[PDB]
């Protein structure tokens, strides 16, 4: 019932895009940090229907390594999506170019990245755009997974359907996704944390597309782990990338088997 | 808005 900026101080801008922005907004009598998607809903012609499939699927999501979805509100042709603050930033940033992180921070943000994804699979959504640039940190650290602008409900009660869209960004992307008119989407969600698994322990990605016209993608299905990023990563997660990493996506891990692998159940000490 | 058509299943 009142304008905006009278119940929100706008404090940073925290991204922007052909949507609109996201900003860091403080509440000024509760003092909380949110931050809030602004969209501004006479640019394109979709606009409203998208923004009616991503709040129904924020409106889905309560996870702890998921951003909380706090509420919408809408000032004429302005729409508001209130969301959790992630102080921490983009888990891109904590990447250190060519050297990654010590091992024990990878194995702690892929572990919250397997239950956030496990969540949203569980429940029939796909996020469909997986990297360091959409996991967020909270203030301790904690890994979050952030953005649904693309996501999509791929299954519900036991119905699945195929998905066929191209998207994503093509060094997280499964070769499914490029060599297939339909695929399923858990394998592809799976692939692109195999992507930033590797990322997070080498600090490079390893290939630019998934393709075998791209030479770094053929050196790993010839196993040419002498190569680099693969030197980098010791034998025991190096052994579960091999097995997520698979070309053919109904021989690729599945989640639950990956929460039986040896690494991925190793005490690391820091 | 639509889950039993799985969003844009349509
Ligand atoms: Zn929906």
């Amino acid at each position: 019932a009142v304008p905006f900026v009278e119940d929100w101080r706008l404090v940073q801008t925290l991204g922007e895009g052909a949507y609109g922005e996201v900003q860091l907004a403080v509440n000024r009598v509760t003092e909380e940090a949110v931050a809030v998607k602004i969209v501004d809903m006479k640019r394109a012609v979709d606009c409203p229907e998208n923004i009616k499939k991503e709040i129904c699927i924020n409106k889905m999501l309560n996870h702890e390594n998921v951003v909380k979805f706090y509420g919408h509100r809408r000032e004429g042709n302005i729409q508001y999506l209130f969301l959790e603050y992630c102080s921490g930033g983009e888990l891109f940033d904590r990447i250190e170019p060519d050297i990654g992180m010590p091992e024990p921070d990878a194995q702690r943000f892929f572990h919250q990245l397997m239950a956030g994804v496990v969540y949203l699979h569980g429940i029939g959504i796909t996020h469909r755009d997986i990297k360091p640039e959409n996991l967020l940190l909270d203030e301790r650290d904690n890994l979050k997974i952030s953005d649904f602008g693309l996501a999509t409900v791929f299954r519900y009660n036991n119905r699945e359907r195929l998905l066929n869209k191209m998207c994503g960004t093509l060094p997280y992307v499964a070769p499914e996704l490029l060599k297939r008119r339909e695929f399923h989407a858990e394998p592809v969600d799976v692939w692109s944390c195999g992507i930033v698994l590797t990322a997070m322990l080498a600090g490079e990605l390893p290939w630019d597309q998934p393709s075998d016209s791209c030479q770094e993608y053929s050196d790993w299905k010839e196993k040419k782990t002498y190569l680099n990023p693969w030197k980098k990563i010791d034998s025991a997660p190096l052994a579960l990338l091999h097995k997520i990493l698979v070309e053919n996506p109904s021989a690729r891990i599945t989640i639950p088997d990956i929460k039986k692998d040896r690494w991925y159940n190793k005490p690391l000490k820091k | 808005e639509e889950l039993l058509n799985l969003c844009s299943g349509k």
